[PDB]
Order: structure tokens, then C-alpha cells, then sequence
DNA sequence: ATCGGATGTATATATCTGACACGTGCCTGGAGACTAGGGAGTAATCCCCTTGGCGGTTAAAACGCGGGGGACAGCGCGTACGTGCGTTTAAGCGGTGCTAGAGCTGTCTACGACCAATTGAGCGGCCTCGGCACCGGGATTCTCGAT
DNA sequence: ATCGAGAATCCCGGTGCCGAGGCCGCTCAATTGGTCGTAGACAGCTCTAGCACCGCTTAAACGCACGTACGCGCTGTCCCCCGCGTTTTAACCGCCAAGGGGATTACTCCCTAGTCTCCAGGCACGTGTCAGATATATACATCCGAT
């Protein structure tokens, strides 16, 4: 009686919707708190301009999107549709981050 | 407050020359200004390095032309060189 | 602190068996400034020469080398009018484990034979390199008119 | 054989060895002397004059400077003057 | 006012949204920890240079220009925040 | 030319010749700066800006809007091949990404 | 009666022998001819110093060695031991050379 | 005149490079792709080398030009000058 | 006679004899050492000049070089190089 | 330090202070150069060179050799993690490759 | 091979709001005429080395065969993850208050640029002897078919 | 689990060669001394916005139940690189010969930094207004179970 989609269709719909738009995808306050926590280790009692946090978030989101774009290709290369940590490690090693 | 310089007016004039009807927002102005600064820095630095390699101590038009040839890809290089040569020829007389 | 204790122990070590043809002693109540008298080597053109030098200890020791200055004026390839000696041990490879006895014997050895590799003033170094006889005679004249 | 107080000392300060560090050249000295020499002296072994900056650079990350195998033994067999200093 | 383990603020739905934008159809259950670790490493690397830049200039507030300069130095130029 | 008007107009350019010349002269690039370098550099900059602005305007017209936004600039830069190769490492804030899905992921017919 | 090594044990010997050696691997005259034929297209009647040709050869060898290392990593990732052109294409795409 | 010299990169000359890289078993289609990518890389380097040579109003490609081109491409080389 | 050319060969040889008293170096490696020294000098000088220009300054003092060293070299190398340079400057001024 | 002696010896250094000063002046880096920058730069350069030379000498002595061929330099650079990170993109001439074989390829 | 629900996406119309485009003051930087000096264009010349060619020998490339081992197609397990609903949680927006600190301005002193004289640190050219390259001999050490 | 034959690799010893380290002659760049314009270090004031808090939403997150589809291990087939032996091919070394253009020096000129004076182009500031984001209500594309 109830109506529900097969596994996968909602994933494709979400992919289309998120590639169509441009808004940010990480909540602002948790990311700001994480950035402040990381920064307070290097030098205590720091202050952040309202634009530095936004620039950091933009850079991190772009880097993560690129990393997942490469990870999808890495996963598809092995006759799989699921991404797992070994794919991320292989992509990072090839890209030269830790080679 | 003090004077802060930018390429806003020139970019707006170029846009009005190309597209008479469309308009441009502030974030696009920032992006275009940053791109122009980046390309200017790249070209000027490459020209300075090219001048230093040849033991010369000046940056003439030919060094900027060779820097443009080195930096930009094959298809854009021809048009950029043609535009620069045309501008120099028109300016010299 | 530790520097004063090391100064006291090295003074005791010098007292129990002083090195030959060299004797050092503090100027007064303080231990930072010392004066040392040294006798010229026998196989040198500086026979019978007695030389007085002053050494100054910084607040930290032995981690900085002490500053040495020859009181008299000598004609040596590695010495100037200021009395400072152009020795790599004195400024370049000074080690905390090294004692003042070692540096004093090194200065005595430099008196015996100089080093032309890195002289402070190279004019008298090439003077030494040119002819041995007239360098010997001028050094003898200097040490006779200065040390005696 | 266990080493006595005569054969276990820091020659730099001529004081009883405390939390020593052992260089590859088999020369041992107490840690504060090592720190002050590595930042302020000629960055070499004061005894044999061997460049050791690579060794300390490698061992600083993992905190393997101290030679506990001998430090613990010296502290255990000489509790008195270790408590005094 | 110390802050502890705020890296958990990058929740699983945010990582799934980022992967969806990146073009991933199905995600394993162990991806989230690896993504958090990579993000932490990248943030540390960028913020160290940002703090060095703001400390050489004798200030106490990091500006967006310092972040842009650090990103450019690391090889990831960013438009839209001056330069 | 008649050397009576502005230097920017004397070369048929909308970018400022004087500002570019000053930037080259005082930018710590070389001991001397030639008289023809700023004109060439300004012409190149104007050509590149005009190309990108034209592509962005076309993308805006395709999307039925009339104000250029960073998404339009990102679309224009990434769609073209020459500018994509030129701006390989540039990250554009609030620019989104090209819409694409791998062929394997799409459902079977 | 003839003695034949098992398939895959001489390859390991070759790997061990070549990783410990440092000479150039491509013949000199064929590479010189290839470089001259490539360069004469851009500007006719060019002359090459020997050092320039040697530098080109050694840089090309280093680039190929790195590319084959990445290709071997990619091939091992897909539960294989052979290397195939798709591995090379994937490695180049991840490295950003082709994109 | 010279043409069709790409075959100078022989099959053993690529097998040796693969063995140095750490490859155990090789297919049969690798060689053509390797020749293609090597040709692309050589063209990319030679374009900048020839540009450097022509800018200085010279006619010989000095190794310094090759080193500068490699450094510009992001593959800095040590040993031949600089 | 050929014109004069400049290189860091003699200084590298002095350093090598300072660290290894009985180990010589080949010319093909002397060239590599010279190239390494030139590259590191160029990197540090360019970074310091860029940093000086970013603060609207016109002087490359020890602070700019030190911050460039901190930015460029990795952690332990940066710390050791900073300590060595500070010691050298202190010894030079006094 | 006491004056009236060469600059390269006042700091106890081995690299030339004057040549580094001239290069900084005439390298188009900045309009003015401070008096203390060349000493710090020369100290950093000499420290890095000493590190690389010491590692290369150890590698050469491991092979029963009394000369440092570029292969020893490559081994010294690659083996150390910090120098490898600093010189990741640099290619050493005739340096070969640090020997390694994947565990899967080895026979079972 | 579709039919009909059912969901979500796509499309047509009022509306109202804040960011975009234009008017204005003015002042700081750009333009114009003149001067002096050195950096670069141009002509001659030397000789370094790059291109061209021959002869030989031989290490490497080309070709063909036998075959074992690896790529790949298909199948069955079941476990991990997609999908959806109910509930709890902290992000988000507005509104105000406080002060640490970025930012701008006047002083003037110490640090650095500039230039003449000069000599020693450093570079070009020679050379010789020892560390390294090469060859013969044997001991050492994986390897594989046969048990 | 192993014995043993056959093949690749390392140690060792002897012989010869060429290039690296030391030395000499020399020319030019670093040093030292002195003078002078100015960069920024410092004190002081301003006022922006970064931080802190509080109250109210409702949007996103968390937990859990259910089902299915895909990662994975296993099995079987075939075909294709690998190891080896034989033959042809051109690389590599040494040699000779020539001339081209890379590098250097000398001469001269005109291009651009530097100076001062004059004026207008663009930046900070302010204000009117419509492009677009939003709400609201329909038309259509598409997914899923089952004939
Ligand atoms: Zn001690
Ligand atoms: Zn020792």
C-alpha cells in the first residue's frame, strides 16, 4: 500500500539537486568552532575576521568535492560503485599528498 | 578610511562594450578583479625572469610578448599576440 | 652556579699540577678576569720571551669561549695590535668539554709554529712565506724590544 | 658488571648524570647540557666533534632522546644523591 | 572556555551532501572517519601558514587576506576575497 | 598618434595604461621598464577580460537571467577548454561545479 | 632436460637488477633522432648541444619511471598484476595531466 | 629530413623502464600508449625550449634552456646547470 | 682566456671536509650541490621579498628571512635553521 | 663580534656573506636589503648543505667508497623524510630509484 | 509491454525589498616639457664545437615456439547501506551592549644607499698519482624437478 | 615436510687509467671610510567590528526498523605474455675534416629615470528603483507494481 522508491533513485535525485545549486553544505557554527579549536593550538588568544572563516570553508569544501570526485573514479575503476577508505588513500597517494 | 584601488570601472566598460544589456554583481567584480591581478602577476613575473636570464636590465615589449606566448595556451596565444601588436602599432603613431 | 664551580675545580686542577712555561691567575676577588704569563718555546725565534695575556670569562661558561687578548705587542702572523688571536678554537670550534689548559697549550703551539691557512692579517703571513731569514730577524728584534 | 659513580658522569658540567642522552658516538652527557649545546654551542659532540644534528632531528619527533636503560639504573642504584640532586 | 573535539560537528549528513555534490552514488560506512581526518589535516596545514602570516605582521586578528595568501602559497588560488 | 589624448585612448584601450606602467615600474620586477610593455600588457588583459565576460554573458542569457553571478563565470570558464587549461588550479568561490554523472551509475534500461 | 625458469621469476630478478643501477635505459641515437624530428617542426634548421639532449633524455626517463610506478599502483589496486592502458589513463587523469 | 622515428623507442627500451618502475607483468598494448604519452611530453618540453632559444636570437638549444623549461613546467632538474 | 664564472664549489668542499675529513666529492655531484644551493637561495629570497612587499615595506631584514624559512622548510628543519640563523646573527653583531 | 676581519668569519660561517649580499641587492628582490639578512641566509644555506653532505657521506661510507657520486646524494635525500618532503618535485640526475617492491608481486 | 496512482519537478502570476547603477566633491596621482647618462644596438673577429662521414665489432633487437599462469565470465551468500518515519537538538535570525584592537597621524633618529681607493679572495690553467673501472677465479646463494 | 644439480651473484685479487685535489699566476669585486636623504619605530587618538549574551523558531540531525542489491569468495576456461634459442641489424667507439655561430670587444646613440608643475579621473559617499527571491497555485515528467 505505501509508496517508496528503490535504492539508488533518491541518490541520483540528490546528486542532480546538489550539482545544480551552489550553496554551502557544511553548517557554519560547527565549522567555525572547529577552526577556532584548531587555531588556538598554534597561538593562544586569537581573533578571526568574519571573512577568513568563510574563505577557509570555501577552500575546504572545494578540496573535499575534488577529493570525492577523484574517489568516485577510483572506485569505478575497480568494478565497484561504493567508495571505501582504500580508494581515498590511493587517490591521495597518486595526487602526491603523501607519496 | 583610505583609497582602495580596483579594476571595477574598466571591467564594467568592457562588459558594456561586449554585452549592452546584461549587468554584473559585486561578487563577479571581486572574482574578475582577482583574476586580472593573478594574470598580471603571472605575466609580469615571467617577463622579469626572462629579462634576468638574458643578463638584460629592462622589460621591452618583446619580452612581454614571449611571456604571453609561454603562459597562455596555443589558441589564445595567437589572438593575444595579435591584439598586443595591434595596440603597440596604434600607440606608437 | 655551575660556571663558578667549574672555575673553582679548574683552579684546583691548575694548582695541583701547573702546566710548564705557563701560569695563570685571577686578577682579584672576581674570577671572570684572569692574567697569564707564558714563556716562549725553545725552538722559536722568540728565545727568552715572556708574554702576558688577559682572558675574560662571560656570564655563561664554557658554552661561550672566553675572550683572550695579548697585553704586549708581538710580530706573529696570527696576532694584531688588539691582542686577539685568530684561532678557530677561540671562535669557531670551541667546545664546552675543552679546558683552559688545552687552549693555553694550543696558543703555546701557535707560538712555536704559526698557521698561514687562515691568518687574520695576511701581509705578514706572506712575509713569513717569502723568506724565513728576515722574518726570523724581524721577529727577534720585536721580541727583544718588547718582551725584554 | 654494574658501573660505579666514577664511570657514570656528565663530563661537560662534571656533575652527576641526570636524564642522559646517548649519541651514536657512544658519548653520554646530561640533558640540560645537551639542550644548551644543541641550541647555543657548535651543534656537535664536545668530545669527538661529530655532527649529530641529523640524529637529534630524527629522534626529537619520537621522544627517544633519553637513554632510560641507563638512566633508570643509575637512579635506582643511587637514590641518595639523586634525591639530593 | 576551552573547546574539545568539535571535529564531530562535521556530521555524516554533511559528508554525504559533499559526496553527492562530488558525484558519488553509494557510500561505505567507514568513509566518515577518513574524511574527518583528511579535513583536519588540511585545516591544520592551512591555518599554520595563516597564523604565521598574521604573526609576522604583529597582529592578533587573522584577516581573509592571510588565508588567501596561505592558500595561494600551498597551490590553491582562491578568487572572491581580494588579492 | 597625435599624443594629445589619454594614453589609454591613444592605444584604443579601455584598461589604464598609466596604472599598469606604474605597477610594472614600482612592482620590483626589473631595474628598467620599457615604454611599450604596459600597452602590450593592458591589451592582453583587456582581451582576456572581454573573452571571459562574453562567455559569462552568453551563459547568463542561456539561463534567462540578466545579472552575472559567480556560477555563470564558473560555467563559462569550465565549459571552454582553453580557459579551463589556463585556470587549472583556480578555485572560484560560490561557483558550484559542472553537472555530470558517470555512465556506469545511471540506471539500466 | 632443458632448464627453464618459472614464468615470473626472471621479472623479479630484472627489477632487482635495474632498481640498483643508474645508467640511461633508452638508446642515445634513436632519442637524438626523435628529438631532432620533433623540434624541426617548430622551427626549421635547429642545432642541439649534447647536454640539452642528455637532459631531455634523462627527464623523459624519470617521468616515464614515475608514471609506470603510479600505473603499477593502480593495477595492483584493481586486484591484478598486469598493467593495462586504462591504468595509465586513470593515473594520468588523477594526476591532472590530462583531465 | 627525418620522419617516423618514434619507433626508436623499442619494446625492450620500454620493458626496461617498466622493470625499473617496479612492474612485474606487462600487457601487449602498453607500448603504443607509452610512445604516445612520451611524444606528448617531449612536444610540451620542446615547445618551451624552442621559445627560450628563439627569444635570445640564437640558433642552438642550450641545456640551460631545457633546464629552465623543465623548471617552468614544474619538474625542476638538478645536474646540468641552473 | 675564458670569462670568469661563479659557483659554490669551494664552500661546499670546505663544508664536506668539515663534516667528513676523509671523503671527497665528484664533480657531477658538485654540480648537483651547487644547483641545490642556488634553488634554495632563490626560493627563500623570493618568498622573503614577497612577504616584505605584502606588508608595504621596502627592506628585507632578518625577520622577513626568518618568517620565509618558517613557511618554507618543514617543521624540524625550520626549527633547526631558525636556531642556527639566530645564533649566527647574535655571534655576528657581538 | 670584533671588527677588522672578514665578514664570513665574524659569524663563524663558511658561505660568503658578501656574495650573498650582492645577490640579494641585484636580484630584483627588493629596493633595500638589511645588514643582517645575508648572515641569516648564509647560515641557513650552510646548515642545509651540511645536513645533505653528512647524509651523503654516511651513505657513501656504507658502500665502501671514498667519493660521493650522485646516487649517494639521491639515497640521502630520499631516505630522510624531511629532505624528501622539501625536495619532492625535484629530480636528481642519475640518482636512480630507491629500491622497493610491492608485497603482492612477491611469490608465495 | 503499459496501465494508473503518486510523487516530485516544472511552470504561470502577484509583491516587495535591498543591492545595483548613477549623480557629486575633490584630491591624489597621472600627464607634460626638459635634462643627463648609461644600457643596448651594431660591426669585426676568434675559435669551440657541432654536423658530416668511414671502418669495425658486437651487444642488443627482431622473430618464432612451447606453455603455464593470469584475466575474465558466471553464480551463490548475506551482510551492509539506502529509504522512510518519529523524536530530540542546536543552528539561525533578530536585537542590544561592550571594548580590544585595526587603522590613521605627527616626530625624528638611526639604518642603509652611494661613491672613491685598494688589495686579497677566488678563478683559469697544469699536473700527477691514487681511487676506481675491468677481468679472471672461486665460494656463496636462490631455484626447480623429483622425491 | 626435504636431496641435489644447475645457474646467477658476491668476494677476492691483480692490473691499468684518467680525473680530482693541490698549486701558481692574476685581475676584479668585496672592504673601508665618509656623507646624506629618508623608513619606520613610537606615542597617541579614533571608532569598527569582533565577541558576548538572550529569546524564539523550525530546520536539520539522530535513532530505528525493514528490505534488497552488491561486495565478495569460489570455480572453470582459454589465450597470451614469458622464457629461451637463433639470426639479422644498427648502436657505439675511434677517427678525420670543415665551417658556423657563440662569445667577446669596441664604438656610439637615444631611451628612460629623475625633476617639477599643473589638472582631471576615479574613489568615497549618497539615493532612487526594479531583478529577483518568495509565496501560491496548476500542468506535466517520471517511478513503481502487474497485468
Ligand atoms: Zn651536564
Ligand atoms: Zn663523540
Amino acid at each position: 500500500k505505501p509508496h517508496r522508491y528503490r535504492p539508488g533513485t533518491v541518490a541520483l535525485r540528490e546528486i542532480r539537486r546538489y550539482q545544480k545549486s551552489t550553496e554551502l553544505l557544511i553548517r557554519k557554527l560547527p565549522f567555525q568552532r572547529l577552526v577556532r579549536e584548531i587555531a588556538q593550538d598554534f597561538k593562544t588568544d586569537l581573533r578571526f575576521q568574519s571573512s577568513a572563516v568563510m574563505a577557509l570553508q570555501e577552500a575546504c569544501e572545494a578540496y573535499l568535492v575534488g577529493l570525492f570526485e577523484d574517489t568516485n573514479l577510483c572506485a569505478i575503476h575497480a568494478k565497484r560503485v561504493t567508495i571505501m577508505p582504500k580508494d581515498i588513500q590511493l587517490a591521495r597517494r597518486i595526487r602526491g599528498e603523501r607519496a | 578610511r583610505s583609497r582602495k584601488e580596483s579594476y571595477s570601472i574598466y571591467v564594467y566598460k568592457v562588459l558594456k562594450q561586449v554585452h549592452p544589456d546584461t549587468g554584473i554583481s559585486s561578487k563577479a567584480m571581486g572574482i574578475m578583479n582577482s583574476f586580472v591581478n593573478d594574470i598580471f602577476e603571472r605575466i609580469a613575473g615571467e617577463a622579469s625572469r626572462l629579462a634576468h636570464y638574458n643578463k638584460r636590465s629592462t622589460i621591452t615589449s618583446r619580452e612581454i610578448q614571449t611571456a604571453v606566448r609561454l603562459l597562455l595556451p596555443g589558441e589564445l596565444a595567437k589572438h593575444a599576440v595579435s591584439e598586443g601588436t595591434k595596440a603597440v602599432t596604434k600607440y606608437t603613431s | 652556579h655551575m660556571a663558578l664551580k667549574r672555575i673553582n675545580k679548574e683552579l684546583s686542577d691548575l694548582a695541583r699540577d701547573p702546566p710548564a712555561q705557563i701560569s695563570a691567575g685571577p686578577v682579584g676577588d672576581d674570577m671572570f678576569h684572569w692574567q697569564a704569563t707564558i714563556m716562549g718555546p725553545n725552538d722559536s725565534p722568540y728565545q727568552g720571551g715572556v708574554f702576558f695575556l688577559t682572558i675574560h670569562f662571560p656570564t655563561d661558561y664554557p658554552f661561550k669561549p672566553p675572550k683572550v687578548a695579548f697585553t704586549t705587542r708581538i710580530y706573529h702572523p696570527n696576532i694584531n695590535s688588539n691582542g686577539s688571536i685568530c684561532l678557530d678554537i677561540l671562535r669557531s670550534q670551541w667546545s664546552p668539554a675543552l679546558t683552559i689548559s688545552k687552549v693555553l697549550l694550543s696558543i703555546a703551539s701557535l707560538l712555536d709554529d704559526p698557521n698561514p691557512d687562515d691568518p687574520k692579517v695576511p701581509e705578514i703571513a706572506r712575509i713569513y712565506k717569502t723568506d724565513r731569514d728576515k722574518y726570523n730577524r724581524i721577529s727577534r728584534e720585536w721580541t727583544q724590544k718588547y718582551a725584554m | 658488571a654494574i658501573p660505579s659513580l666514577s664511570e657514570c658522569q656528565c663530563g661537560i658540567c662534571m656533575e652527576i648524570l641526570v636524564e642522559p642522552v646517548t649519541l651514536p658516538c657512544n658519548h653520554t652527557l646530561c640533558k640540560p647540557c645537551f639542550q644548551s649545546t644543541v641550541e647555543k654551542a657548535s651543534l656537535c659532540c664536545p668530545f669527538c666533534r661529530r655532527r649529530v644534528s641529523s640524529w637529534t632531528r630524527y629522534h626529537t619527533r619520537r621522544n627517544s632522546l633519553v637513554n632510560v636503560e641507563l638512566w633508570t639504573i643509575i637512579q635506582k642504584h643511587y637514590p641518595r644523591e639523586c634525591k639530593l640532586r | 572556555k576551552v573547546l574539545r573535539d568539535n571535529i564531530q560537528g562535521i556530521t555524516k549528513p554533511a559528508i554525504r551532501r559533499l559526496a553527492r555534490r562530488g558525484g558519488v552514488k553509494r557510500i561505505s560506512g567507514l568513509i566518515y572517519e577518513e574524511t574527518r581526518g583528511v579535513l583536519k589535516v588540511f585545516l591544520e596545514n592551512v591555518i599554520r601558514d595563516a597564523v604565521t602570516y598574521t604573526e609576522h605582521a604583529k597582529r592578533k586578528t587573522v584577516t581573509a587576506m592571510d588565508v588567501v595568501y596561505a592558500l595561494k602559497r600551498q597551490g590553491r588560488t582562491l578568487y572572491g576575497f581580494g588579492g | 598618434s597625435a599624443k594629445a589624448c589619454t594614453r589609454s585612448s591613444r592605444a584604443g584601450l579601455q584598461f589604464p595604461v598609466g596604472r599598469v606602467h606604474r605597477l610594472l615600474r614600482k612592482g620590483n620586477y626589473s631595474e628598467r621598464v620599457g615604454a611599450g610593455a604596459p600597452v602590450y600588457l593592458a591589451a592582453v588583459l583587456e582581451y582576456l577580460t572581454a573573452e571571459i565576460l562574453e562567455l559569462a554573458g552568453n551563459a547568463a542569457r542561456d539561463n534567462k537571467k540578466t545579472r552575472i553571478i559567480p556560477r555563470h563565470l564558473q560555467l563559462a570558464i569550465r565549459n571552454d577548454e582553453e580557459l579551463n587549461k589556463l585556470l587549472g588550479r583556480v578555485t572560484i568561490a560560490q561557483g558550484g561545479v559542472l553537472p555530470n554523472i558517470q555512465a556506469v551509475l545511471l540506471p539500466k534500461k
